[PDB]
């Protein structure tokens, strides 16, 4: 049964022209005006793309309005950093919301320091990451041991944005599902 | 063993509480619980076993050193003889079945030592005593190295590693292919020691003629397969150019920091084209030095395999780190990180390229290896072993490390002495005379010691199917005699050991077997550590996990 | 406190070996009846579907999972017969099965050791080898005629010995082109290429020098016709490759953006520009064409082709000689193919079909094999494989033997003399290796129908008056020379099943114990 | 200022006091230049 699906979920709109001398137009241009149509809706959603250094009183704009979106629930995801220059996991965790952002542009990437977000908030407590979603925080993350800690890479945070159902799973962005030219390579001269 | 403890009674612990002569009894019946399947694998006679996964995987195994680091045992005083066999295999490399057996063997003799009121400090003082004095007499009665007019050793060394294999019967053939590899791949470090790294040589697993049919490869086989079908595969003629790369020669992006972001339109496509044309520079100034081959430890791109289909030249992917050390170390070549010098220009010298006779690659059952040989400033070896299959070839491939590991041991230290148990039983007859001399509580201690050496020519004779008693006795009257030799050579009654084969005693010298006294002593002192480890232990504490 | 995760609990002793020999006899069993003229044939059901109709020996193993870690031992004995031949498959597997079979009661019996019965399996394969080069000799290589009944041999088993005439014909011809001259005969299976049309007649077929492309043309314009054709072989796209460094261009003034758009057709006009300089007539690409690339192709008469596979490229490259590059610049008239011809697109209904026909001794061909049903066409696709194997040894070495069950006889009654000779405690193992090549000629002529008992007792009568070319039939079952007849087999098959069935026993004799349950 | 390293392998018997400063890590071995120095200075680098 999954033979016959693979052949158009498997298969992004550049994977999908493999099959146009083997399989049938209709079966196969039908599929690909609906991705063709998904494609085009992530590029109205991509409002975003580098990190909003922003300030406190934006904060009851930019953190909670952007949640709500549209308010179609066209809602938002936005995680929020309160960074702190003397933690170690803090400039770490800052270069990631950079690597993303430059990759997931749907998805909202803020950063502010930590001494100005709350009033005396413990700085040991920090580097803190929130996570909005139509006003709502979805998650209060501490800091990142649970996440490897001072060994955290690109792939740990990735896989987090899927658990928080800010990405899907198969998305051909996510480098768990976007394999390497050379891998995908010595499998078809395998096969 | 009877029954189960109180479980804290009084104490309020979370987990269990045990103490007294019950633990130290299940220490015992673990030690020979894990020691048993070592035991029947002891010797020429011992026959391999098979680790199912419970997925339809299995795997051939004789040593004790893969079988019991696979075997996971929860028990954590089995841990130290699973350790064991593995801290033995990485220095020694060879004995990691008899370490298990000396001691469990140790604490075995030693438990009827404990309900003596015998402390474990004074049988330990005496097993201590025993071992400076029994390294002493195994200093005392090794022989040199020459023996004759030839060689005469180093054919008969392999044997011993050899025996109780699979390719036991064949080890006259890999005996000369052993020795033959070794004195290839050596070495010049610390101003004058020869060296000899393990695993240099390249073990290839092929499927084929037979494991007698095996060819020994005068110099060293890539086992990598060829990136086009359009290249030329054999290539003819001397001084064979060897270019070792390992920087990235596939199309990639800038770097990290470089967005480009373009304004004027017309210099879009030059950007491209420069991007496209900065790695072909590289590959344009490769064709100009005459590099025949080039390995690469990075992917190639097709941008790159057009310039060496048209200059016939043999680009390999997917070349490891390691490796290519190897063939610059035997080729003369040196290995290349990236192109550049002192200076801020850029470009290639001829000096780093090798040298080599000729270059063939060849294929048997679907196995592609590129056959290097002729390599003029060092010599290089590899070993293609050829069997049933995958699975019985593992055995055959630790078969030849372990071998490499005690032809390596003989020619650092050229002190040997002979196999079959003759030492085992030599320091017998020497430590019972020792042990009426130093009189109090520690003579009991030293001969239980002695009585538990006698283990390894008796497994010899118990897995043989035949009469161990008499082999043992007629060892004993042998051995009996050597303290008792006389002297004024005609000191005989020594260097002798069993002949399974045939049941008698024999002279091993003559029979073509020894093994390196280094080994013997690693292995009597890392049995003893384990043994020191398992008897000051008293009372368990087993916390549950939360 | 159990002390082992894995298998406390042990089947040591004579009883692993008793489960270790049985299975070992049972994997034999389900094969017995697959030798052969008159051998029958068996049906797999694979859990994802796809049936199979085989009589080979490796396609019975390989497509059968077995629980048995000790029978898995001889499972993959026709794998590595299969992988280093590619013939006499079969044999290996019966002969490992009566070596342990024969090998068995004598350590329940005699009580001899294992490692004695090692070294006499040696001396008995030193000898086998020796004999067998003692019953082999030389023949002359060129003659074609001579090629045929050698290919016909392995061809009796199976199904097409009724089209023997034209299989022989279609195989020799193709092993022919892929020769070439240099271990002297280095041409490898990967080059010859084999594709299987369900439909059609097998007695209609040819070997056409080519590649056969299963795919049609990708504008309407083109002329599938062409006298003189030009191959040329491209790896980059005729589409737009895209840039891996992801780049923004930020568009303020109103011209940039139409001229991004003419760039991008005028990179596509001088990229066929480029193509043009050389005048190609066929042009083949490994990757997708755009519709605007099209066009501008057309006043040239460059048929295009997309999306062939990297090995079809290879095999394009060997026919016409034709060099593959990458950039579009570097097209030279020595990088354009020469010496082919007769390209034309047969109209088929089920799909389109281009060949290609010539006028670097590496060359390649295309077996178009025409059946009835899609299964028989794998079964005629593994006869050819079986045609060229056995033809690839009489070509590498001109050493050939007899076969039939003369060549194991032989053996036998050699090595029963030498037995006679032997004297001592190896002699019983000794023995047994003889007793043991009986299985074949025996599986042979019980499968023929034949009385064994009798048939057998002659046969050593007949051998014992010093010939070696006398075997057995497999219609009748006679006693007659295979020299009328003309069963003749290489020698590299026998010296493979021996030493693979000898050095199979010694791997499964040294086990005594068995565990599981390590979950590596 | 009395450092215990620890190094799985060998015997106790082995152990003695080093006179110099011990380095418990490895090299890095990826280009592999060097193999023995003498009469070396040694310089300790804090940035990157
Ligand atoms: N041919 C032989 N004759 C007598 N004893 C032998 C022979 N070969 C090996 N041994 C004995 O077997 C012991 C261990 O053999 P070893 O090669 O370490 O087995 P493994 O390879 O399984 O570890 C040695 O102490 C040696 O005395
Ligand atoms: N008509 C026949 N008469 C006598 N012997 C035959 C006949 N057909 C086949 N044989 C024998 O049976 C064997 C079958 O070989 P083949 O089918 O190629 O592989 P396998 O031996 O694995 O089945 C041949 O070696 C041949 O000697
Ligand atoms: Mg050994
Ligand atoms: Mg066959």
């Amino acid at each position: 049964a999954k033979q016959h699906e693979n052949r158009l979920e498997d298969k992004d709109l550049s994977d999908l022209e493999e099959l146009e001398d083997d399989e049938d137009e209709d079966f196969l241009e039908a599929y690909k005006i609906k991705r063709l149509n998904e494609i085009r809706k992530l590029q109205e959603r991509s409002k975003f793309g580098e990190v909003f250094h922003i300030n406190k009183p934006e904060y009851n704009k930019e953190v909670t309005l952007a949640s709500q979106g549209k308010k179609d629930d066209g809602g938002v995801y936005v995680f929020v950093h309160l960074s702190l220059q003397s933690k170690l996991q803090s400039r770490i965790l800052s270069h990631l919301f950079q690597s993303a952002a430059c990759k997931f542009r749907e998805i909202k990437f803020v950063e502010i320091p930590a001494n100005r977000a709350i009033e005396n908030y413990p700085e040991s407590n920090c580097p803190t990451l929130i996570v909005y979603y139509r006003g709502e925080v979805i998650k209060n993350m501490i800091t990142l041991l649970e996440l490897g800690g001072n060994n955290s890479k690109m792939e740990d945070f990735e896989d987090f944005m899927v658990k928080v159902g800010a990405v899907a799973e198969g998305d051909n962005r996510l480098i768990m599902n976007r394999d390497d030219e050379e891998s995908r390579e010595e499998r078809k001269l395998h096969y | 063993q009877l029954f189960n403890n109180s479980r804290s009674d009084t104490l309020f612990l979370g987990g269990e509480k045990i103490s007294g002569d019950d633990i130290r009894n299940q220490n015992v019946l673990a030690t020979m619980a894990v020691a048993n399947v070592v035991k029947s694998s002891l010797g020429p006679v011992g026959l391999d076993k098979m680790l199912v996964d419970d997925i339809g995987d299995f795997t051939v195994t004789n040593d004790g050193a893969t079988i019991l680091s696979l075997l996971d045992v929860q028990h954590p005083a089995g841990k130290i003889l699973v350790e064991l066999a593995q801290q033995q295999d990485r220095e020694i490399g060879d004995g990691t079945t008899s370490v298990v057996i000396i001691a469990s063997e140790l604490l075995k003799r030693a438990n009827e030592l404990v309900k003596n009121k015998i402390h474990p400090t004074t049988i330990i003082t005496g097993f201590r005593v025993a071992l400076r004095e029994a390294i002493r007499f195994i200093n005392e009665v090794l022989s040199t190295s020459v023996d004759t007019l030839g060689k005469e050793t180093l054919i008969n060394i392999a044997k011993t590693s050899m025996s109780s294999k699979i390719i036991g019967a064949d080890s006259d053939f890999f005996s000369n292919m052993v020795v033959d590899a070794l004195l290839a791949v050596k070495t010049q470090n610390s101003k004058g020691e020869i060296k000899y790294p393990v695993k240099a040589v390249n073990v290839l697993k092929a499927h084929g003629k037979s494991a007698t049919e095996s060819l020994l490869v005068p110099g060293y086989a890539l086992n990598c397969t060829v990136a086009s079908q359009a290249m030329p595969k054999r290539i003819a003629g001397g001084n064979v150019k060897i270019a070792c790369l390992d920087l990235n020669l596939q199309k990639a992006r800038m770097a990290m920091g470089v967005q480009i972001n373009i304004d004027d339109p017309e210099q879009l496509e030059q950007i491209r084209k420069r991007e496209a044309g900065i790695v072909l520079e590289r590959v344009k100034k490769i064709i100009d030095a005459g590099a025949q081959v080039v390995l690469t430890t990075k992917g190639i791109d097709d941008l790159c395999l057009k310039e060496f289909v048209e200059a016939k030249i043999m680009g390999v992917r997917r070349c490891k780190k390691e490796d290519l050390r190897r063939i610059a170390r035997a080729t003369g070549a040196t290995l290349v990180s990236s192109m550049s010098n002192l200076e801020g220009e850029e470009t290639f010298e001829s000096s780093y390229l090798g040298l080599c006779d000729e270059v063939v690659q060849a294929k048997f059952s679907d196995d592609e290896c590129i056959l290097i040989k002729g390599t003029s400033k060092h010599s290089s070896s590899s070993i293609i072993l050829r069997g049933a299959n995958d699975y019985s070839l593992d055995e055959m491939e630790r078969s030849l490390h372990d071998s490499l590991s005690v032809v390596k041991r003989t020619l650092e230290s050229g002190n040997v002495v002979p196999g079959g148990g003759c030492v085992e039983a030599a320091l017998n007859i020497y430590l019972d005379n020792f042990a009426t001399t130093v009189g109090s509580r520690e003579q009991l201690a030293i001969a239980e010691f002695a009585a538990a050496l006698l283990i390894i020519p008796k497994t010899l004779a118990v897995n043989a199917a035949k009469d161990s008693s008499e082999l043992v006795a007629k060892l004993r009257s042998y051995h009996a005699a050597s303290q008792m030799a006389k002297p004024e050579k005609r000191r005989s009654y020594r260097n002798y050991g069993l002949d399974l084969i045939r049941g008698k005693i024999v002279d091993e010298i003559h029979a073509g077997v020894l093994e390196p006294t280094i080994s013997k002593v690693k292995s009597l002192k890392s049995a003893l550590e384990a043994c020191v480890a398992i008897l000051r232990i008293d009372t368990m504490i087993t916390v549950d996990p939360e | 406190v159990v002390f082992m995760n894995a298998s406390q609990e042990r089947t040591t002793g004579r009883q692993a070996q008793i489960s270790n020999i049985t299975a070992a006899k049972a994997v034999a069993d389900v094969i017995r009846t697959c030798l052969g003229p008159k051998a029958m044939l068996k049906m797999l059901l694979d859990p994802m579907g796809g049936l199979v109709l085989t009589n080979d020996g490796h396609a019975i193993l390989r497509e059968i999972d077995v629980a048995h870690p000790a029978a898995k031992s001889m499972l993959e004995l026709s794998r590595t017969q299969d992988e280093e031949v590619g013939d006499g498959t079969t044999t290996v597997i019966i002969l490992a099965g009566e070596i342990l079979a024969q090998c068995a009661p004598y350590l329940i019996e005699k009580n001899i050791h294992p490692v004695i019965i090692i070294q006499a399996l040696k001396k008995a394969l030193t000898d086998a080898l020796e004999v067998i080069k003692q019953v082999s000799k030389p023949v002359d290589v060129e003659n074609d005629a001579a090629m045929k009944k050698l290919i016909q041999a392995s061809i009796g088993t199976k199904y097409v010995i009724h089209w023997s005439e034209k299989m022989c014909e279609l195989a020799l011809d193709a092993v022919k082109t892929v020769r070439k001259d240099l271990n002297f005969e280095i041409d490898i299976k990967r080059y010859v290429r084999v594709e299987k049309i369900p439909g059609g007649d097998v007695l209609d077929s040819r070997v056409l020098k080519g590649v056969l492309l299963n795919k049609d043309v990708v504008h309407p314009k083109m002329s599938r016709h062409i006298e003189n054709p030009r191959v040329v072989l491209l790896d980059c796209p005729l589409e737009y490759k895209k840039g891996e460094s992801q780049t923004n261009i930020e568009i303020e003034k109103e011209e940039d953006w139409n001229r991004i758009l003419q760039i991008e057709e005028e990179q596509v006009q001088l990229m066929c520009e480029q193509i043009l300089a050389v005048r190609p007539t066929l042009v083949i690409t490994e990757k997708g064409v755009s519709d605007l690339a099209q066009h501008y192709l057309l006043k040239g008469g460059c048929s295009v082709l997309r999306r062939v596979k990297k090995s079809d490229n290879n095999r394009i490259a060997r026919v016409t000689g034709a060099t593959i590059v990458n950039r579009v610049e570097d097209l030279k008239e020595s990088d354009v193919g020469t010496n082919c011809g007769l390209f034309k697109v047969e109209m088929i209904g089920d799909e389109y079909f281009s060949f290609l026909d010539n006028c670097g001794l590496q060359k390649a061909c295309t077996i178009m094999l025409r059946g009835g049903s899609k299964d028989i066409l794998n079964e005629i696709d593994r006869n050819l494989q079986d045609a060229m194997a056995v033809a690839r040894n009489v070509m590498l070495s001109p050493s050939l033997s007899p076969g039939g069950g003369a060549t194991e006889m032989a053996v036998s009654v050699k090595l029963a003399e030498k037995a006679k000779q032997l004297e001592g405690i190896q002699q019983w193992p000794y023995q047994a290796v003889a007793d043991a090549m009986e299985c074949i000629p025996r599986t042979l002529i019980q499968n023929a129908g034949g009385d064994p008992i009798r048939l057998l007792s002659q046969l050593r009568a007949k051998h014992a008056q010093g010939n070696f070319t006398t075997g057995i039939d497999g219609d009748k079952g006679k006693i007659v020379d295979m020299v009328s007849y003309g069963i003749w087999e290489p020698e590299v098959i026998k010296q493979q099943s021996v030493k693979t069935a000898i050095e199979s026993a010694c791997l499964l004799l040294r086990v005594d114990d068995i565990v599981s349950g390590v979950r590596k | 200022d009395i450092r215990l390293v620890k190094k799985v392998g060998g015997t106790i018997d082995d152990t003695e006091m080093i006179d110099g400063v011990v380095l418990t890590q490895t090299a890095i071995k990826s280009a592999g230049g060097p193999t023995r120095k003498e009469k070396a200075k040694i310089g300790l680098i804090q940035f990157q």
